[PDB]
RNA sequence: AAUAUGUAAGAAGUCCUUGUUACUUAAUUGAACGUGGACAUUUGAAUGAAGAGCUUUUAGUGGGCCAUUUUUGGUAAGCAG
RNA sequence: AAUACUGCCAGCUGGGACUGAGGACUGCGACGUAAGUCAAGGAUGCUGGCAUAAUGGUUAUAUGCCGCCCGUCUUGAAACACGGACCAAGGAGUCUAACGUCUAUGCGAGUGUUUGGGUGUAAAACCCAUACGCGUAAUGAAAGUGAACGUAGGUUGGGGCCUCGCAAGAGGUGCACAAUCGACCGAUCCUGAUGUCUUCGGAUGGAUUUGAGUAAGAGCAUAGCUGUUGGGACCCGAAAGAU
């Protein structure tokens, strides 16, 4: 024998994990995040875009739609830590956001076989974005200049300090 | 027929009555805290109304904290620090004030900062850093079971029984304070409040008697 | 295994201290004292104030 | 063996267990019993008192055959009779049939009297004997005769 | 002290058991009331430096 | 750093295991460690701690010492336990009937006990018949009767034997040992 | 004076009765050692004990030096003690 | 009347940092009429990307900070103290005799076969008698003498065991060991019984004496570490001396 023997053999079975005492309590949001407020996205495809916060999803994410006719952001979910809640708000009393949830934003069923070695918007996604935008635009236009505000993008200028700029 | 409920229900009934007698003990010890405080306030005010001056009773208990390291200590201070179980920096313990213990504090004065602890200081101390010496080990207190196991013969059934015996220095103070391990305190959170520690508290330093500012020092160390 | 601090972690603070629930409910750390109108004596007041 | 010595454990350490200051030399205190009266006087007074001096008178031409006198005590006297006959001789203590012990045959010159032979009559052949050994043999009922 | 302790133990068999056999040190003083009738507190000041020669 | 009141990392100074590689002794340690842990009687603790002992700390116990132990009143029916060896003795001429639990017996000691009606049992036979130590009597041999002990503590005015090869006149009987030549001890 | 230092702060001790002596006493007197009996709220000050006590064996070392205070010789010294 | 200051809250709450150790359950607790749940004896849930040089490692370099050249003698070394240009190999506490302490083993009042003999597969192994060594007796210079008044003594402490005891604890036995008071043995000194080759004997008794003693043996042999001594004696080194 090149190596003789290990006399004490560690057991090949795995012990079960201990019963963890961690419940998934629901997330409490910030006080500045009311459904119907305007947010600045701080990261992603839409960095600095002004978007309208619609619904807090049960994923802990935030269903936003800056209106797609206005700023080009679709009905998408973002994170609470990557947005900044501006003090001004919009009206969401007459909008249907009840059917947007976790499985609505599912990407695709992924296996190991059909993996993309090298590299289409859904017609249902466009139409519910439209009927969200029909309710959202009808109150955006009732106050002056807010449509121009959402179509603009936020940026930090020279000399402004985010620790003293109220958003 | 399997002996599950035959011992679990009896143990749960034993735990319920042990908690009930501790609850009324803590209720009794709580109510004597405000009466022993408010009569002292009323004795000061009654002496002021009578045109007299009320000498308050001298403090039966000091909390003593070792503030200087284990290097360059003369042997007669070094023996007393070991006898008071102050073996390292920010090691605290309770000392019952007698004439024998007063001259001990006068002998290790340039190495310790002692004062008169309040009830809030003591109960926060033993909850956060109270460890019991059981078979020469630092088992943390963490429930009244090991308090009853090692201090049940002196009537101390709980940590609040242990707290009350510390602040009101009774006949079992030697057994209770030796049960408590020396408090491994941290450094103070807001600093020591002085540029230099090793002058007297009268001289703008840290050691010596800080009589009622040991609460400000230890609530920062805790 | 792991030491949990009392005066935070109220379940550990309720494992100890059966009076802590009564203390929290009755607010015995912020109890109002009885109003009284005892006046200090003139001999104490003028000793404190003189020269 | 060599591999369990401390020389192998001292490999790497400079003085090999002998000290930097002391500098292990050939013979720093002398050779043998050197200076037993001058600089090892304290050793030869504490641990070996009696080393220096002529005590006693000289005995020219000592042969240990003249001083051949190994001593057998009375409690070891009954070891001489073998175990095949020892129980038959301890029981039924008879004056007529008494066990003779040729003490000289094993090679003990003198019988001493450390004590408590059983109350049996025993014949003891001796070159020498002590007074208390004879009195205890007389108390047991035995006799001592002398041989040479 | 032995004779006093034996006598105190003999009397503690009748009455006043746990008669404090052990010596206690000089305990810190309990609270007292210091009246001021005839004892109005006279004020004191530090003395000026006088050479006294 | 802490004030080291004593030596940290100090070993207990006692044997936690025998120094021997004796497999049968280690089996008896294994049995009596179980007995010391699982019985509240301190007999199994004493036998285990005596099983650890070395050869100079396990002196021989004569059968005359067994006979003197059984000569005590109320201990005639007791079992005498020697954690160590047992040798016989020609000093006694009547060994009483008893059961003796020893590690080793010499062949003379086995003869002296068996022919007296008694039995020589081992310490595992002891464990079977008496796990808590019912009516037992542990006997220890004379530890300080060893010839190495009379040279211990040698010095002036101690009454101890010096270390010496040849005992006699002209060997340590001169100055320092008598008053005629200088001084006596 | 200060500082430093010795002793004591009990169960190996206290109290009562009566046993030995070739010691002592004028003595059935004491001394020493005793036999019996009574001695928990704390078995006789405080605090600590981190285990206590004992024994063996042997290594290295037996050139020291510095600092506060006291201090000697010296004018003083990173001088000598 | 507020407010400052000091202090308390078993007051609430926000933001940050670091840590996630254990791996079925037990335990303490809280909320709920119970059922169960839980921030309650240590982190889980969801999601995304990549699946390879991405992360990590090695190595080189750069940068920030640190970092004196090692060995030795020394109170003190980076020393303007000494050795060292570099590399490879060799190179320094070994063996024996006699032992000491400790440990292991075998036998144990005995132990040790190996001087020798027989035998052998042949320097092995196996077996064996007589002595002898050391021990079981010491003490004295020697002639010599030579260790139980007792349950091998008494006292104190003493593990363990036995009896009583719901349990502390109390008695009895108390091994080892420690201290002490005795007793016995040898030596020294003193008194001197029957006796008698009338100058031998030494019984009995005793001591501010003494011993490396006894007082129900503990040793022998082997092996090992350490230590000692002798030898070259850890290595190296003289000036010399003699034939």
């Amino acid at each position: 024998s090149a190596q003789k023997a290990p006399k004490w053999y560690p057991s090949e079975d795995v012990a079960a994990l201990k019963k963890t005492r961690k419940a998934a309590r629901p997330q409490k949001l910030r006080a500045s995040l009311v459904p119907g407020t305007v947010l600045i996205l701080l990261a992603g495809r839409f960095r600095g875009k002004r978007v309208v916060y619609l619904k807090h999803l049960e994923d802990n994410t935030l269903l936003i739609s800056g209106p797609f006719k206005v700023n080009g952001v679709p009905l998408r979910r973002v994170n609470a830590r990557y947005v900044i809640a501006t003090s001004t708000k919009v009206s969401v009393e007459g909008v249907n956001v009840e059917k947007f949830n976790v499985e609505y934003f599912a990407k695709e069923k992924l296996t190991k076989k059909e993996k993309k070695e090298a590299k289409e918007i859904k017609a249902e996604r466009v139409e519910d974005q439209k009927v969200v935008d029909k309710a959202l635009i009808a109150e955006i236009k009732k106050t002056p200049l807010l449509k121009q505000y959402l179509s603009a993008s936020f940026s930090l200028k020279n000399g402004d300090k985010p620790h003293m700029l109220k958003f | 027929a399997e002996q599950v409920a035959a011992e679990r229900a009896a143990r749960k009934a034993a735990n319920k009555e042990k908690r009930a007698i501790i609850l009324e003990r803590n209720a009794a010890y709580q109510k004597e805290y405000e009466t022993a405080e408010r009569n002292i306030i009323q004795a000061k005010r009654d002496a002021k109304a009578a045109g007299s001056y009320y000498v308050e009773a001298q403090h039966k208990l000091v909390f003593v904290v070792r503030i200087k390291g284990i290097n360059k200590i003369p042997p007669k201070p070094r023996k007393v620090l070991q006898l008071l179980r102050l073996t390292r920096i920010n090691s605290g313990t309770f000392v019952k004030v007698t004439k024998a213990t007063l001259e001990l504090l006068k002998l290790i004065e340039p190495y310790v900062a002692y004062g008169y602890p309040s009830y809030s200081t003591i109960r926060q101390l033993v909850y956060k850093r109270g460890f019991g010496k059981i078979n020469k080990q630092r088992v943390p207190l963490s429930d009244n079971a090991i308090i009853e196991a090692n201090l049940g013969k002196y009537g101390i059934l709980s940590i609040d029984d242990l707290i009350h015996e510390i602040i009101t220095v009774g006949p079992h103070f030697k057994q209770a304070n030796n049960f408590l391990w020396p408090f491994k305190l941290s450094n103070p959170s807001g600093g020591w409040g002085v540029p230099r520690k090793f002058k007297h508290f009268i001289q703008g330093g840290s050691f010596g008697n800080r009589e009622e500012f040991i609460n400000k020092l230890v609530k920062s160390m805790n | 295994v792991l030491k949990k601090n009392p005066l935070k972690n109220k379940q550990v603070l309720l494992r100890l201290n059966p009076y802590a629930k009564v203390f929290a409910a009755e607010k015995l750390g912020s109890k109002k004292a009885e109003k009284t109108g005892t006046k200090p004596a003139a001999v104490f007041t003028e000793t404190l104030k003189h020269d | 063996p060599s591999r369990f010595t401390k020389t192998r454990k001292h490999r790497g350490h400079v003085s090999a267990g002998k000290g930097r200051i002391g500098k292990h030399r050939k013979h720093p205190g002398g050779r043998g019993m050197a200076g037993g009266q001058h600089h090892h006087r304290i050793n030869m007074d504490k641990y070996h008192p009696g080393y220096f001096g002529k005590v006693g008178m000289r005995y020219f031409h000592k042969q240990q055959a003249h001083f051949w006198k190994p001593v057998l005590n009375l409690d070891k006297l009954w070891t001489l009779i073998p175990e095949d006959k020892r129980d038959q001789y301890l029981k039924s203590a008879s004056k007529e049939t008494a066990p003779v012990i040729d003490t000289l045959a094993a090679g003990y010159g003198k019988i001493l009297g450390k004590g408590r032979i059983p109350n049996v009559p025993v014949i003891v052949k001796a070159r020498f004997v002590s007074k208390l050994a004879e009195e205890k043999i007389r108390a047991a009922g035995g006799v001592v005769e002398l041989i040479a | 002290r032995v004779k006093a302790n034996a006598a105190k133990r003999a009397e503690a068999k009748a009455q006043g058991v746990a008669v404090q056999l052990k010596r206690q040190p000089a305990q810190p003083r309990e609270s007292r009331i210091v009246s001021t009738e005839g004892n109005v507190p006279q004020t004191l000041a530090p003395v000026p430096y006088e050479t006294f020669i | 750093g802490i004030d080291h009141t004593s030596k940290q990392h100090k070993r207990s100074g006692h044997r936690t295991a025998p120094k021997s590689d004796n497999v049968y002794l280690k089996l008896l340690v294994k049995l009596y460690t179980f007995l010391a842990r699982r019985t509240d009687a301190p007999f199994n603790k004493v036998v285990l701690k005596a099983l650890f002992l070395s050869k100079i700390n396990r002196p021989p116990v004569s059968v005359s010492r067994i006979a003197r132990a059984l000569k005590q009143e109320g201990a005639a029916n007791k079992t005498v336990v020697v954690v160590g060896t047992v040798t016989d003795d020609a000093r006694i001429f009547e060994f009483p009937k008893t059961t003796v639990a020893a590690l080793r017996f010499t062949a003379g000691a086995r003869a002296k006990i068996v022919k007296a009606g008694g039995e020589c049992i081992t310490l595992d036979q002891l464990a079977v018949r008496a796990p808590k130590g019912q009516n037992t009597l542990i006997l220890r041999g004379p530890r300080n009767s060893r010839e190495a002990v009379r040279h211990f503590g040698m010095g002036p005015h101690k009454g101890k034997a010096p270390r010496i090869l040849s005992t006699g006149r002209k060997f340590e009987r001169a100055r320092g040992r008598r008053r005629s030549k200088g001084f006596k001890v």
